[PDB]
């Protein structure tokens, strides 16, 4: 359950991804696919390497997907519905993957963002991300 | 464990790392992102709020020996569970802390490093390091498993 | 109301002498600048010395300076040290302190700063 | 995200507890103090023996917020609010022991109503008992 | 792992009062029903789109007895479980990767099918025992991950 | 809302016989399914039982090793394996079916449904 600072704060921050949303989805998985190789399996016809096009356009689907989750904090199960068939029915991705995902969105953000990512603004976005994953699962 | 390429990015990093510095930024996010940790250092003082953690002086002087032995860690990445067998015995046998909340740590970690360096902390070097900070959340974790 | 970088120690010294330069910061929220140190000697470019991101996190020394200066922060005092050991006539230049918001580690040595010092006169010489 | 079907199994099975809400609870939290020990530290100056009798009041109480949160399930983060505040806030509950105690609680209610811990409604309690734990586990 | 009378005698009390055969379909069904995810571990083995279906596929029900059987062993080596688990580690974690809070989900399954046979007679102290074992049983699959 | 009991009959002392029971209206995968028996002049008698689909297994300690249990959970019957039979064994066998009825609870425990039982008489002659 987000507050209403944290709300606030993923609003915020993520608001200043704006058009790096392809560049900074494609990097989360990279750093994912990289850090965590189990996570591979889930995309078996892909080119996995690095600049590879079906990854650069596959991390914009997860980044514009977050932007609307953001948009629709408020009903985030309504917003999201299509997606948490996709993932948890047809998918049938192990829920660790999220948490994976998650901390290398942050890791992304970090790094791209210094002057936004505040420990009260690292906490609510970490919040966030496990909220958009619980409904995903 | 770690390739030679692996093993020379991790090191170059680290060189560039003040350690004292970095474990009390990362124990204060800690704190902060997970607030249930907080009920293991009731005698640190006031964490009520994320200002007062990050000002907290016990969490700061307790951070630089965390990151202390994350940083002797490094220097003996094959054999990590018989570095930290102190460590481990205190932290399982005798505070309980859940596994889970030592990946926790080696994470928020993680996110300071790539705070602080940016571009420069590449992918690989990420993966690099999330290769250390499992080794040593599972060295923590050895008297459980 | 303005920033205020205000470098002090330094003077003159023999070669193979030392030196701590201090650097006190005050008009910004201290935690969110990295401090750095450039100097620059009469008739030549400015450059980098060495800087840290904020708070003191992480550190990034020019190579002529690495292991022979050392870059320290006291969050408490808004204040960074440069300890200079091993002073070559090389070493002699104006020092100037400067303070960046957010300036992570690889961008110290060039990334733009937001605030500069008057610069402190460090004289190495034997004569 | 529980489902209409969900909500259904949940009520159906719980509903069933009726006049048991005590016992459920207090057999629910010595099975978790027993076989997970480590939780006991969350009750320092309680006397755990048992068939306590602190245990069974706190055994009840536990076993009255699940009947609430049944009731208002389509609204659990604000019937559960200070609830909320009381483990996120207070207590500082690490996120691990809820997962024990929901599991105690399960264990509870297949042994106690065999005919109510299907397959099905094993699922959808344990997802309720997951979703009671997240908004437990929040700050808002 | 270490157990003590009417622990380690507890268990193998219960245990002899269970066919091992079929406990472990309806243990592998149930987690594969609850935790559905699971299911992309089993696609080879048919049907596994409904409870019904779950519990009655015979590719379950057969890999059920399998998976209880190696459990039942386990109980023979309580004092050696990282050891009679060694391969199934190196299986389980080197080719197939299986998350290892997978191995926790189902050994708290079967502690949930226990209790639902035996009501009153899975007591407290009883499900205690039982929960260091497949703690036990869940570490030493999960050794090759340690 | 029949059960239809199958097996036994006569048999010579030291034989085996397996007897089933088809259950009809209602969900089998959510009953007890457990054989009682009643000697002549003797009374009703528990035998052996199983939790639904067979996972733990009690039998009276005179039948043990001696009768063993079933599954076949997809043609809704039970069946009861009796070895080592002898002229003692003689009764009429009833099939009775419990709605969840748990273990070392279905020597007394109410059950719901009850079948004809099938004849099953060992003797010499
Ligand atoms: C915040 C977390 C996540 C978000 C927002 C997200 C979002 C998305 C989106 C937008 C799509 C594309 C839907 C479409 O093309 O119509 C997708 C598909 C997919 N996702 Fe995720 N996802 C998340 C987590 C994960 C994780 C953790 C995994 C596995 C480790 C994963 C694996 C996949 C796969 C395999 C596909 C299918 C890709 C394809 O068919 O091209 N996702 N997800
Ligand atoms: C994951 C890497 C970790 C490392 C390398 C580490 C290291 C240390 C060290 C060096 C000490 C000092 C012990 C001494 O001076 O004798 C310590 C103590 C302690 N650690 Fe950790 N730790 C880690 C994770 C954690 C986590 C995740 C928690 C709880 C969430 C935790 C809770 C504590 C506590 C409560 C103490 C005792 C502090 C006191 O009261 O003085 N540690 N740890
Ligand atoms: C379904 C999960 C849970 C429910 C429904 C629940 C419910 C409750 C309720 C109704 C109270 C009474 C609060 C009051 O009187 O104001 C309470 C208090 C408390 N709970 Fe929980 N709780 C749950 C999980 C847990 C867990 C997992 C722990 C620790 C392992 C825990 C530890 C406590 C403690 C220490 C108190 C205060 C007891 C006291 O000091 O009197 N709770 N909880
Ligand atoms: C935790 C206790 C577990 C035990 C004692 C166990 C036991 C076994 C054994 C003995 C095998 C060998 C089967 C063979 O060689 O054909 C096996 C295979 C396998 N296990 Fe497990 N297992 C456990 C947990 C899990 C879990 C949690 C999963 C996934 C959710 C899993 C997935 C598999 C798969 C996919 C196979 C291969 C089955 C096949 O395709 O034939 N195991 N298991």
């Amino acid at each position: 359950v987000l507050s209403p600072a944290d709300k606030t704060n993923v609003k915020a921050a993520w608001g200043k991804v704006g058009a790096h949303a392809g560049e900074y989805g494609a990097e989360a998985l990279e750093r994912m696919f990289l850090s965590f190789p189990t996570t591979k399996t889930y995309f078996p016809h892909f080119d996995l390497s690095h600049g590879s096009a079906q990854v650069k356009g596959h991390g914009k689907k997860v980044a514009d997907a977050l932007t609307n989750a953001v948009a629709h904090v408020d009903d985030m199960p309504n917003a999201l519905s299509a997606l948490s068939d996709l993932h948890a029915h047809k998918l049938r991705v192990d829920p660790v993957n999220f948490k994976l995902l998650s901390h290398c969105l942050l890791v992304t953000l970090a790094a791209h963002l210094p002057a936004e990512f505040t420990p009260a603004v690292h906490a609510s976005l970490d919040k966030f991300l496990a909220s958009v994953s619980t409904v995903l699962t | 464990h770690l390739t030679p390429e692996e093993k020379s990015a991790v090191t170059a990093l680290w060189g560039k790392v003040n350690v004292d510095e970095v474990g009390g930024e990362a124990l204060g996010r800690l704190l902060v992102v997970y607030p249930w940790t907080q009920r293991f250092f009731e005698s640190f003082g006031d964490l009520s709020t994320p200002d007062a953690v990050m000002g907290n002086p016990k969490v700061k002087a307790h951070g630089k020996k965390v990151l202390g032995a994350f940083s002797d860690g490094l220097a003996h990445l094959d054999n990590l569970k018989g570095t930290f067998a102190t460590l481990s015995e205190l932290h399982c046998d005798k505070l309980h802390v859940d596994p889970e909340n030592f990946r926790l740590l080696g994470n928020v970690l993680v996110c300071v490093l790539a705070h602080h360096f940016g571009k420069e902390f590449t992918p690989p070097v990420q993966a690099a390091y999330q290769k250390v900070v499992a080794g040593v959340a599972n060295a923590l974790a050895h008297k459980y498993h | 109301a303005q920033v205020q970088l205000q470098e002090s120690g330094g003077g003159l010294v023999q070669p193979g002498g030392s030196l701590r330069l201090s650097c006190a910061a005050s008009g910004f929220i201290f935690s969110t600048y990295s401090m750095g140190w450039f100097r620059q000697a009469p008739g030549k470019e400015r450059e980098f010395v060495a800087a840290s991101t904020w708070g003191g996190v992480t550190t990034n020394y020019a190579d002529s300076v690495k292991g022979r200066f050392t870059i320290s922060t006291d969050n408490a005092k808004n204040t960074v040290y440069l300890q200079m050991n091993s002073l070559n006539s090389g070493d002699t230049a104006v020092y100037y302190c400067a303070a960046a918001r957010f300036l992570q580690n690889a961008r110290l040595t060039t990334g733009p700063y937001d605030y500069w010092g008057q610069g402190t006169q460090v004289t190495v010489s034997s004569g």
